[PDB]
């Protein structure tokens, strides 16, 4: 009986009854260093131990997964470096910032071209997020990364409005947006539980630098990269940063990405958006 | 035990007037009803039963009628000789229990 | 035939029984599937992430939700001040509500096993002092003064060296599950009181801020179980979804 | 046969709260249910809810649920309804009417 | 202390209800004997918050059909149930072609029959269903009026429910259906955070910014209980 | 001459009936169509005093739904009966959303189906039943007003029963269920002495004072018979 | 598919049959067993220990219950008199009512084995004195006088020697098992008589009480056999439980 | 199949027909010297036999049985010894007295005190019943003992009012309390069928003394000791004591208890009630 | 909820004429209705229940009748105390629901 | 489950036809048999009298 | 006989499910079937042309 289940795939298997020919209709059974540089970059985010995304570092895609006849191109030079975008300025009133990806690498550089030449899209990321402040200042971030991340509207505050989110709202850019409502993350998800997603805390009394191994995380082996956006980034604040009167007000942070393992497909006419 | 209740208790009328009384049971036993006049210092007397059929030697003044729980007796046109209390009964479960009574006097 | 006789249970459906049903496509097969990262296979292996705990959670605190993940600290004029005190029992309404593990406890009755509490000093490098995190079995009261909370079990934790320290909760129980404690007859599950005590003092020296926030952390260990699988408490639905 | 007496009318300013009092006799007071109606301009009436008089028994519409209350003392016969955070249209004359023997059906005589 | 019942087997496992389909002889919807539904899980909030636990979800359905009369009675009334693919055609009417069922599925049951079970496999063209999808499916320009495309994604879209009394005339008996699902041989990937806001809309994560709910319940002082 | 007979699973193996759930249309308690009944033993005598025979008990349990109106009559309406484990949502009417049963155990029955079985597990915290609870689980100072707590086991608290007319609008019946449990894998400890006093609670083993019976019958003089 | 043929006895629900239902929550584990003395597997070990019977039941005890467990034992003027007597059958209504045997069989409905029916002297340590103890087989009535109870099973057992006896009811029976004997055509599963006479008299010294008080008690043997399960006489519920 | 069963701790197997994966769906299946010292005490009871409750003696929580993860606390010592209750006085007119365990300790010794600074509790006990009269009294008592003891009210004597014991009546204390109706023991149930308890007859004529050794009888491993009370002790006379006029006319009663492996966990502050 | 509506709204006759005035729910009760005459300043009272049955001290000339949904009232013949508005009730399923009001004056 | 389908004979009751039935008193025994004379194994020994 | 419970799905006909039924002429045989050119056994051979 060939298996034509769900579960096929799994190297786990179960003993389930089956009545008919298709195993789909069965029931369901009982269950038995360093000093990183792209290609030309460095940081000098320490030290020693940073996270890796769901234990998987970034890589090329496998020929058993790939349904693409066409050879994928690798410019690996040009695409995988650090890239450094805008930077912000912490404030006792702020809440939160959140980027897209691949969104804010489409109009910068090399990869940017790529990505509108080409119609599928494949890449890790690596996210590093930079603040810098004295041993006088105090304060708590929480960087995470979430997978397919929705942006849900206020429905006009009655609820009975259906209203979407803008495109510039969808697709902010290298410029980044703030979060209107931290506490539900616009998605009317909790902030609490957002470490259950990657995460690294970023403590102004221990350490001034955080480091995110992003995997390629989908559904489908390539995916385009100017319609779908995968994952999210949230740096929002949980302590707000207090200093006394005579420091220095202005706390800049800087995001430095770099794409890993990019790979392209499906050459065609430019196209912007 | 099925209970049933008459309204109204004490019904006054003069002679020539239509006359409706009704009895309610708390189950449904749709075969069974017996109304009775008992006249002062006297025994019971049937008077319709089966909730339609009236019995022997009762004037045809008297039509009852109903369906279900709720029952009803009407009396067309009251005589002089007609004054008494009435009863109503049921057949269908044991007990068998009785009404409260309903006095007939004249207005 | 062959002779066959019913028996009761016939042509019931019961929602959660295993059955075997006729397929609606004859020689289908699904798209191949591909190495997705992140592959859940039970969901204990979420109940373990650390997420954030709301000590804080007032009625003056519901205008501005995001004061409610973190609770002060600043310097005292009297030693040995209590701060922060709450229940331990991750499926009962109060600060637990915030974590996954809370979350995931609502959707069943009974659970058994080891938690941990973590916290996490968001104050300045030059903050030094020592604080007392005690964990007081069933049966008592809030403890009223310093002297009766080190009779449990504590640990001391300083600002100075550690930014972060674990306690974890021992497993104390007359019996091997518990359900989830509530007011009235079900309070003899109550886990214990989890208080936060000031040992020494928050001391700061000149220039560096006065007050200093601790960010709550919760999850479990190896050996947490959970059993009876229920619906859940939080989710209403009043209306129809359009 | 049947006498039910209510309280006097009574004006208070809007967010305060007011307690009525219907008495009834000529019947046994534990036996038969009580509604409470309310009467709109211009003829408009709604149902507030029931009681039955044994221990206690309520029944509330689903509108009026939070802005009323229903107490009964067995003791001496009385039938009082609170209301809470008063309001411009909340203002109504209100009706008290027995029931039927153990039941809340067979609209109040 | 066995971990059987934390496995995402058996949490999945439960049947509940996706939809409810109603069919009445008088009113404004339906009224002709034939009902069109939309395949939708986000319909109710049960079983809805439990798909939005994680990401992606690979898995395969057991629908069950209970039809009953509003008031609970059951009449001998022959009903036909079938299932339209994406791109077939819709019945304008009971009598229609489309009813010929000579590809589509479709299913004879009776109101006294006890309910029908069907096995359906993983259709969808990708690895695995996704609920929430980042992006705009179009191309060119996002404008306002094309802005609703946010959010949904091509791949869930299975097809179309259909349903109809059986005969060239009209029934005298309005029917109700309520569809159940039991998700079954369930792979999952990358876990979400749960939903503490009340659901508003079926597409999109909406929620009411005035009525922001505390998830914690709130209480006088931190320093007691 | 075999001891089969006396072994306590063949005599803990009768069925027998623990609770009358009744669901009127007209009357005072459930004129709704919804029955939430909380989960007792103690109900009925003859079931009661066999488990009072022993101490402490470990069982698992069979029910059978048997379902009828009053008077006996059977008419095809539709039923659900579901479970609500310690801690749900008791739903508040018929059309709640506590019967989307996304977790809760359901059942679908109709009257004129065959009655409904299903098997029940040992779910107590503690390792067995203790029908004799000698304490109160409270802490703190006992007064007068919670000394109704006395010999209240919160291990033995399991669910409340639900039961509803399956449909939005109301149907003209009246049905009245009675429940039966058979116990099996059954294990037992420290026997106790058997109640000759008649019953008064569920909750507590309270006899009238003035009732007070012999257990043996009385004669006229111990010299003769 | 598989041809079948239903048979009468479908769609029949008998109480006591034994089927297989379906589960109502998969995946479910009970709380482990731990190790909780006395346990019973078998009724029949009940129904052998040693419980007290009321040989003096009376109309004039119903307001005194205590006063129904023991019976008086005095010096007499005449030797040979008659002290107690009582039938033998267990299931009968009677002084056997008060044994935890006779509760377990009105569950069932036949019993075969042999019985024993012990006695004990709570007098004075002065007290001595001889009483005989016999069983009489079926067919008469209490014997007379004791020179006729000499004739069936008797044993003669000493105060002042021993403080207990132990006499051993013998299965003596037409039939291999016996239904539970009581008034009218059922009688004839009569079990017998058990009389209790004074042989010499009871002696007792200057200072002693007069008075002694003798407490029977009863229990079953080995071979004791139970069968046909059935409902009880004794409870009684005539309203519903509050 | 893993078996999910009510009955899998035991060691008798059945044989058992199962149509589905859950094994408690199954069918119910066809079946196959000396000298007494606690630590520094002495009693003189006589002698040989006495009476094991259960035939099991007490003894500490197996490691299989135990869910605590803290350490027990062992006490030998300090915590096993005789204890001396109050003596009570045998009258014409008396009915019962009954104790409640281990309700009389907790506020007598080393016991008592360790009870208080923990949460739960396991031990097994030791009762001794002490009586002494000449040899030309008369009389019998029953010493008995009843896992998980109820105590049942009157009802007021009409069986319409609901009426629970008081607290007073449930934890009497070292002092005991006297039965005001022996014949249902206050439980509804008969003293006739008490026996079937452990216990043991004190016979004047015989025996002045009685010993029963109760092993820890309860459905978890550990217990609280304030609020849980195991079993109870019944002392009632079967036949009154007589005796002629000029005899001693006070006949006292003793009850000398003693803990046997008792093991305290999670330690606490003090907690009275 | 049921809801329930009265038509006509306002009914102008004189003395003498029959009157019909229906209520339609919308959903079928069967077995629940009750009429109810408010003068102006009084309190409701109680006319004809069941749909059918005729209340205690209700003069003859009211007969109702109906079945199913829609239900009807008919008056016959009009006197002059009868003026006033006339209400309609469910007793089929909480909460009860009553009419919009039907006021019957003088031609 | 299982696909099944009743053939005619279904819910008859043969009066001759040997069923098996449900036993009404499970674990139960029978009163142990004795040597009794006489003991007639078929009927064509009586005709032969 | 053999104990027996009915599931969901009894009594229902699905299109497309492929079931056993009962032969309307037993001792049946087909028409020996003979050698006809341009035998397709999948559509796929068609799609291709
Ligand atoms: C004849 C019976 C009809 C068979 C219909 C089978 C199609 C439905 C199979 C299950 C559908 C997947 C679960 C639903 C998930 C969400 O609603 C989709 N993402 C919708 O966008
Ligand atoms: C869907 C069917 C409903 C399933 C409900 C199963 C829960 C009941 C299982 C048996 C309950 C144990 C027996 C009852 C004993 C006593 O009543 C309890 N000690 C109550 O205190």
């Amino acid at each position: 009986e060939n298996s034509n289940s769900a579960s096929e795939g799994s190297t786990i298997n179960y003993t389930t009854i089956n009545y008919y020919k298709d195993a789909y209709a069965a029931s369901a059974g009982r269950q038995d260093a360093q000093l990183t540089i792209g290609n030309s970059t460095i940081t000098t985010q320490e030290a020693a131990n940073i996270v890796i995304a769901y234990g998987e570092w970034p890589e090329y895609c496998p020929d058993t997964d790939a349904t693409a006849v066409d050879k994928p191109t690798r410019p690996d030079v040009s695409v995988n470096r650090f890239f450094t975008l805008d930077t912000k300025s912490w404030a006792k009133d702020s809440k939160g910032w959140y980027w897209k990806f691949p969104d804010v690498l489409t109009e910068v550089g090399v990869f940017g071209q790529n990505a509108q030449f080409h119609y599928l899209y494949r890449s890790g990321f690596c996210v590093h997020v930079q603040c810098n402040a004295s041993k006088f200042h105090q304060g708590a971030l929480l960087v995470a990364v979430l997978p397919e991340y929705v942006l849900g509207t206020i429905a006009g505050g009655t609820g009975n409005e259906n209203s979407h989110p803008p495109y510039a709202t969808t697709q902010p850019g290298q410029v980044g947006a703030v979060l209107t409502h931290p506490y539900v993350l616009d998605a009317g998800i909790p902030l609490s539980q957002l470490t259950v997603c990657p995460h690294q805390w970023i403590n102004l009394r221990t350490n001034n630098c955080a480091t995110i191994i992003v995997p390629y995380m989908n559904t489908v082996p390539f995916d385009s990269a100017l319609n779908h956006c995968n994952f999210g980034l949230l740096v929002i604040p949980v302590v707000p940063l207090d200093f006394n009167a005579g420091a220095t007000s202005e706390i800049p942070i800087t995001v430095t990405i770099a794409p890993m393992c990019a790979e392209f497909a499906g050459l065609r006419q430019a196209v912007k958006q | 035990d099925i209970q049933m209740t008459q309204s109204p208790a004490s019904l006054s009328v003069s002679v020539g007037e239509t006359v409706t009384i009704t009895c309610r049971a708390s189950e449904n036993i749709y075969s069974n009803l017996a109304w009775y006049q008992q006249k002062q210092g006297k025994s019971p007397q049937l008077l319709v039963y089966a909730a339609t059929n009236l019995a022997d030697g009762v004037p045809s003044r008297f039509s009852g009628s109903g369906s279900g729980t709720q029952y009803s007796l009407k009396i067309n046109s009251l005589q002089s000789e007609d004054f008494g209390t009435y009863y109503c009964q049921q057949f269908w479960d044991t007990p068998f229990t009785f009404g409260s009574g309903t006095k007939l006097a004249i207005k | 035939g062959i002779p066959t006789e019913l028996k009761p249970g016939t042509n019931q459906f019961l929602t959660t029984d295993d059955g075997v049903s006729a397929p609606i496509l004859p020689g289908f097969h699904p798209t191949p599937p591909i190495h997705i990262p992140g592959e859940v296979r039970n969901l204990l292996e979420i109940c373990r992430v650390e997420t954030i705990l709301e000590v804080n959670n007032l009625k003056t605190n519901e205008t501005t939700p995001m004061q409610r993940l973190c609770f002060p600290v600043s310097v005292q004029s009297k030693t040995g001040e209590l701060c922060a005190a709450f229940r331990a029992d991750p499926g009962r309404d109060g600060p637990w509500q915030s974590t996954i593990l809370g979350q995931l406890c609502r959707y069943y009755t009974q659970w058994s096993g080891s938690l941990e509490v973590t916290f996490m000093f968001a104050g300045s490098f030059m903050a030094t002092g020592k604080m007392l995190i005690a964990y007081t079995p069933p049966g008592g009261s809030v403890p009223a003064d310093r002297i009766t909370a080190m009779l449990g079990t504590h640990v001391i934790w300083d600002f100075g060296l550690q930014s972060s320290v674990t306690l974890v909760v021992p497993w104390i129980s007359n019996t091997h599950y518990r359900a989830h404690a509530r007011a009235g007859y079900f309070d003899y599950y109550t886990t214990g009181i989890i208080t936060i005590w000031y040992q020494t003092n928050y001391v700061v020296p000149i220039g560096a801020p006065t007050t200093a926030y601790i960010v709550a952390l919760a999850a479990a260990q190896d050996n947490f179980t959970m059993k009876l699988c229920k619906d859940t408490e939080d989710i209403e639905q009043t209306a129809n979804i359009q | 046969e049947v006498q039910l007496q209510q309280s006097g009318p009574e004006l208070v300013k809007p967010g305060a709260s007011v307690k009525m009092s219907c008495k009834t006799s000529g019947y046994t007071f534990t036996e038969n249910t009580m509604h409470w109606v309310r009467q709109s301009h211009g003829k408009s009436l709604e149902w507030i809810g029931g009681i039955y008089p044994k221990n206690d028994d309520t029944k509330y519409n689903q509108k009026f649920k939070g802005k009323a209350t229903l107490t009964v003392d067995k003791s001496s016969s009385t039938a009082c309804m609170e209301l809470r955070s008063l309001t411009s249209e909340d203002s109504a004359v209100y009706y008290c009417a027995r029931g039927d023997y153990e039941n809340y059906f067979y609209a109040m005589d | 202390h066995s971990t059987q019942e934390t496995a995402i087997g058996n949490f999945f496992s439960r049947a509940g209800l996706v939809s409810i389909i109603t069919m009445p002889t008088m009113g404004t919807q339906n009224t002709d004997g034939y009902a069109n539904w939309d395949i939708d899980l986000m319909g109710y909030a049960q079983l809805r918050r439990k798909c939005e636990l994680f990401t992606y979800m690979r898995f395969d359905a057991e629908f069950t059909f209970v039809v009953a009369k509003p008031n609970g009675e059951l009449v001998p009334q022959l009903l036909q149930y079938m299932y339209v693919p994406p791109g077939a055609p819709k019945p304008t009417s009971r009598d229609s072609f489309a009813w010929q069922t000579a590809t589509n599925p479709s299913v004879f049951v009776k109101m006294t029959d006890p309910p029908a079970q069907v096995s359906v496999p993983f259709m969808s063209p990708a690895s695995a269903y996704q609920w929430f999808y980042d992006g705009y499916p179009t191309f060119g320009e996002h404008l306002q009026a094309n802005d609703l495309d946010y959010g949904q994604c091509p791949n869930n879209m299975m097809g179309t429910f259909s349903i109809r009394t059986v005969g060239t005339k009209k029934s005298p008996h309005s029917i109700t259906l309520r569809v159940y699902m039991r998700i079954k041989h369930v792979r999952a990937w990358i876990p979400r955070p749960l939903r503490n806001q009340p659901y508003l809309f079926k597409t999109n994560p909406n929620y009411k910014g005035n009525d922001i709910k505390c998830t914690s319940t709130s209480r006088d002082k931190i320093t007691t209980l």
